[PDB]
């Protein structure tokens, strides 16, 4: 019909499509065929899950996930907004372009670098941090094995690393609003702090409701990579987070079937928080 | 531009401070492992440095030089992140080309499967599990192959080619070119922009990756830098030989660290200009 | 090289929405034709069309005796020249323009001889090995050109060229379009939202609203004896002055408006105006004068002065009657002290009147 | 309120690149006047020097006896309407208009008496709680206008306000602005790259090249005596005729150009021009006639017809004299099948003589 008449015309065009196709079926939605490991082997299964769900370990660590994932809202995402403000407030030219390279910078340092950076800075009686802190009469701390300071050392070497970059998106946007909004305000006779709270952010408004859905999307695996690295055997009670607990029993310890359920309680409910989270925004914003 | 109020101009000074200093907290670690790796062992372990080198002596790199691991870990870094991109490249670049023309049937529903891997994934073991019984475990092909299509990367490549006018496309087409010429004697050299955007992000996630390579690799010459600088870097453990090598050297641990991630990020600050350099060109 | 091409009920279908709705046109060979009229209509539609980068969803089209409805663009024996700069910036000028050609054919085709004519026709001597990157949006629309009279077609398309070109730009190729068809000749047909374009370069001129057609004839015809009220608005330097009237007393006599005013009508035959029919009034700037320098008598209406805008040797005047005001274009440059009562001088053979329901043209 | 601006050797300078050379103007109190010329002029620049979004780099700008160069736009006493849509596409129409004024608020009586007047004036009442989302470019560049108004300057400041508006309503926007000034009467200075928006509008226009300024004076003036050949091309609907001529045999009486032809010259005392002297001869289209000016007393013009193009009641033809060809406006159709000779009528009094190398006004 129609159907056959394009499918000659764009044969070629259709030809590209496939390989990508195939590629999702394969290494994505194929794995998901593998999610019916909620029964161990011989099928069943949804019990481990109730085993999961009675575990004073795993019970934390889903309580430090959520916890984590707070602490990430609160401090780390408004950052590279307030950066991306504290840019674009700056005159002299090649002096914001000197901050924006050395800001952006730590990016592109590996996780596992930083993770480095981490235990050589805190290190007792070696690491500088410790020495700075001798020096006026601070004494010294092991910062590595204290559950105390594990979170604030994981969201300051954060906000150091990857803040810049994403600095650079609300950047971006901010820039892309015509001067006349802002010239006209000048007219009116606005400060650079009434400007900013009356039409700066408001225009960046849509660019942060849609980076917060997605930052929403991925609010249950945050600091992985960072943690499964660094944290040790007395910080395991605040460290130790879903996606740590998934990838010890999964990989380490080998336990595949009561993993791959948590990582359908785990997906679900990213699944979940997202759907809430496109809503609200969606809908209150625009 | 024109300056005036006090209410700016104290907010403004203000301003550029702060971020001055936290720029300058940003770029205090790397000022500092560079003196750091420079340094001596004796200086570092105790009160030393803080900023600048001090007792030189230079003999933290000797030991990663003459380390074989260390370069062959880097080569195995330097070919996932050149081969992997090409292997993204051609997986992506023609698959949003035709993803962007909306005369495909499909378009509705293909786009729904690429997209719909964004908000949910089969999560970690399940896709192990799939990597183990296709035989792509401690490959390189396995890991090439393994990561190559981001449903990200794709749908910001279709938008590009969307968003250049169809008229280039036309005019082909009344010309007589058909399809994948069209694509790569004008729409790529079009799309530059998004193919610099993409040909980078795929880039920095190869040479930084970690976490699947060192779970899908076995044999330690696959291994790629940053899973071997995992060993090195914070596990900090290491064998008796170093130990041994610590005394007849005077370069200490946290010196040959300091030297590792310095030789390990110098790669990376140089792509960093590059990718500068590359965005405001002016690009759509 | 020299064709005619039939359109026959071409009718356009998106989802369910039937955008054109079997517009049916007839083009003779060598003609210059233009398509004109607001936006959203199937003018591109249509040419996109006969291009063959849209499908027909009934009637047929047929260049010649070829029925090109399932035929290909390549094959169609047509060339187009799209709005916005159809070159490729990468290839240089020369490379652009020969494009098409060196798909195929090269050494006997020898190109050069083609090539040669073009560079010659739009006179692009020093740009030949040019980059598009470095060259100006007319020369870019310039070379553009030589890219479709490099084909040597049948038929021409063109589908609004100049309108991305600035004013300056547009009175220039404007000239240059319809010379170039007195040199060629090769049938075309013409894409525009701007009807200055449709009454110069075209032979004849058809015009579409919202799909369908609204009339086609020679420029003169339209402008002289519009079908409806939306073709005597459309055409025409200024809008002419469409505002609403009545008969009462007689009939073919006199036509009374809004302003107290009343104007005696000349007879002409075929008319059957109704007494007391609701009826618009319809009248040019340049059929609109002051006081009368001759006259007079009854053919005439009064009016108080809005504003008045210089242009030229001319004046634009704005007058107030009634509840609406209309626009009379006057010669020269002297004084209209605006706020003062004025008396206008219509012309009687150019008037025109429209029923208000049936909005064509009654008079 | 009602005042005068006088701008005194102003120049601007970006690196070392001196944009504005010093322009000096004196503006009249209720004065309308208009900067016009090409792009890349310091028409805007200047415009943004009197707002005060930009330094004035040396020359003092005083609005009364108040200087405003070391002031600020909030106490300048200055409004401005910007070409892109200076609205505030979150807030509502009501907001917007009123938005300079909530800045300090004061009361919520004393705002919502001042909406109340600038929405009556361009009927922006019904649109009150519109949003700028769903408005019309027009009905955005309306309200932008409200916004000005509102502040009761005493200065209007516009820049390139209609550019970005469409040709339909262009026309409708400048009969508004026009009628607008008389109805309010504030002193405004008005900028703009078309010729036509600066011949309606203005009460003096001044025109300005390349950061100087060219010429000042009424719209009558610039029209009937340009200051050079560039104020000659640029003002006026179609360009005036400028090719090249000479004098030889004698000076006051006859001058002829490389058409082999020779036209006799009107005497015009105090011209005192030199015989043979290099001269480019200016006409304008409707200064020139056809054959029907009944046998040429003073030995006129001959010519061969390029191209005609029908426009209106009116016609635009496109005549060939020497290397050079001349534009000449008719009124009418008429045969003039081209390629054949014609004979053209030249006005005596309207000719122009500008010299070749002081490219300025010699007749």
């Amino acid at each position: 019909e129609r159907l056959w008449k394009d499918i000659k015309r764009d044969w070629l065009l259709y030809a590209m499509l496939l390989p990508t196709i195939i590629w999702f079926l394969i290494f994505l939605y194929k794995p998901m065929i593998g999610l019916q490991m909620a029964f161990k082997q011989p099928w069943i299964g949804f019990d481990h899950f109730v085993t999961l769900f009675q575990s004073e370990q795993f019970i934390r660590a889903i309580k430090n996930t959520l916890t984590l994932s707070g602490l990430s809202l609160l401090f780390g995402f408004p950052m590279p907004i307030l950066l991306a403000l504290m840019i674009n407030e700056v005159y002299s030219k090649g002096y914001r372009k000197a901050v924006q390279t050395i800001v952006y910078l730590p990016h592109f340092i590996s996780i596992v670098i930083v993770a480095g950076l981490v235990v050589t800075f805190l290190s007792p009686s070696t690491g500088v941090v410790n020495n700075m802190l001798s020096w006026i009469g601070l004494d010294r701390v092991y910062f590595l094995t204290q559950p105390e300071w594990f979170r604030p050392i994981y969201i300051s070497s954060n906000i150091w690393k990857e803040a810049g970059f994403d600095s650079i998106v609300y950047l971006a946007a901010i820039m892309s609003i015509n001067p006349a909004l802002y010239e006209s305000a000048q007219v009116d006779g606005a400060t650079r702090w009434q400007m900013i709270t009356r039409i700066t952010l408001p225009c960046i408004v849509p660019t942060i409701a849609v980076l917060l859905v997605i930052r929403l999307g991925h609010i249950l695996e945050v600091g992985f990579e960072y943690i499964i690295l660094l944290y040790q055997p007395t910080t395991y009670e605040t460290a130790d987070v879903i996606s740590t607990y998934i990838y010890r029993l999964g990989l380490q310890g080998a336990r595949y079937d009561i993993a791959t359920a948590a990582g359908i309680f785990n997906a679900v409910v990213a699944l979940v928080i997202v759907l809430f989270a496109n809503h609200m925004s969606r809908r209150i914003t625009k | 531009t024109p300056f005036y109020s006090r209410s700016d101009r104290i907010f403004g000074i203000v301003n550029a401070v702060l971020l001055g200093i936290f720029a300058l907290c940003a770029l205090y670690p790397i000022i500092y492992i560079f003196s750091m790796s420079i340094s001596s062992g004796a200086a570092v372990t105790q009160g030393r440095v803080f900023l600048l080198p001090v007792d030189i002596d230079f003999s933290a790199y000797g030991r990663v030089l003459h380390d074989k691991l260390f370069w062959t870990s880097y080569a195995n870094t330097i070919f996932y992140t050149v081969f992997g991109v090409v292997t993204s490249l051609i997986f992506i670049v023609p698959g949003a080309y035709a993803l962007s023309k909306p005369r495909i049937r499909g378009r509705r529903v293909f786009g729904f499967i690429i997209a719909f891997t964004m908000w949910f994934n089969a999560g970690m073991i399940p896709f192990f599990l799939n990597m183990r019984d296709l035989g792509l475990l401690d490959n390189r092909f396995g890991i090439l192959i393994g990561f190559a299509c981001n449903a990200f990367n794709i749908i910001l490549m279709r938008n590009y080619f969307e968003s250049i006018s169809a008229s280039f496309e036309e005019a082909a087409r009344m010309d007589g070119a058909n399809d994948l010429q069209i694509l790569w004697k004008v729409y790529i050299p079009l799309a530059k922009p998004a193919l610099a955007t993409i040909t980078l992000l795929c880039a920095i996630s190869r040479w930084n990756g970690y976490f699947w390579a060192m779970v899908l690799l076995r044999a330690e010459e696959k291994i790629p830098l940053q899973v071997y600088l995992k060993k090195t870097i914070v596990d900090l453990n290491v064998n008796e030989e170093f130990a041994g090598a610590l005394l007849t050297n005077s370069y200490s641990m946290e010196t040959v660290v300091g030297a590792i991630i310095v030789m390990s990020i110098i790669p990376v600050i140089i792509v960093y200009p590059v990718v500068q350099k590359y965005f405001t060109k002016g690009v759509m | 090289m020299v064709a005619s091409v039939s359109i026959q009920n071409v009718v356009k279908r998106y989802d369910k929405t039937t955008v054109v709705h079997g517009v049916s046109l007839d083009i003779e060979p060598g003609e210059f034709v233009v398509l004109v009229g607001p936006s959203g209509c199937g003018k591109s539609t249509t040419l996109r069309m006969v291009a063959g980068l849209e499908e027909i969803s009934g009637g047929t089209i047929r260049i010649d005796g070829r029925v090109i409805n399932d035929l290909a663009p390549k094959d169609r024996d047509v060339a187009m020249v799209f709005q916005n700069y159809a070159l490729y910036p990468h290839l240089n000028v020369r490379d652009n323009i020969s494009f098409g050609l060196r798909l195929k054919r090269t050494k006997k085709s020898v190109i050069d001889a083609a090539v040669k004519t073009a560079a010659d026709i739009l006179g692009l001597q020093p740009l030949l090995e040019r980059k598009p990157s470095d060259l100006s949006g007319g020369q870019r629309q310039r070379v553009a050109m030589g890219r479709a009279i490099v084909r040597d077609p049948k038929v021409f398309l063109f589908d609004q060229p100049l309108s991305n070109l600035d004013a300056k730009l547009r009175t220039q190729m404007r000239a240059e379009i319809k010379r170039l068809h007195q040199r060629l000749g090769t049938t075309v047909i013409y894409v525009t939202h701007d009807q200055v374009e449709a009454m110069t370069l075209a032979d004849r001129i058809v015009v579409m609203r919202d799909g369908l057609i609204e009339q086609i004839g020679k420029p003169m015809d339209l402008f002289l004896h519009p079908a409806n009220t939306f073709v005597a608005s459309f055409i025409g330097s200024p809008p002419m002055n469409l505002m609403p009237a009545r008969i009462a007393v007689d009939s073919t006599q006199h036509v009374e408006l809004n302003g107290g005013n009343r104007i005696s009508l000349l007879p002409r035959a075929g008319t059957h105006l109704a007494p007391g029919q609701e009826v618009v009034f319809g009248i040019r700037p340049e059929d609109v004068t002051l006081d009368g320098v001759e006259g007079s008598e009854r053919a005439q209406i009064k009016a108080t002065v809005d504003i008045v805008e210089p242009l030229g040797s001319e004046s634009i005047l704005h007058a107030t009657v009634g509840d609406h005001s209309l626009v009379v274009k006057v010669g020269g440059l002297n004084e209209v002290h605006p706020g003062d009562p004025v008396t206008l001088h219509v012309d009687l053979t150019r008037v025109h009147l429209f029923d208000a329901q049936s909005q064509a043209s009654i008079y």
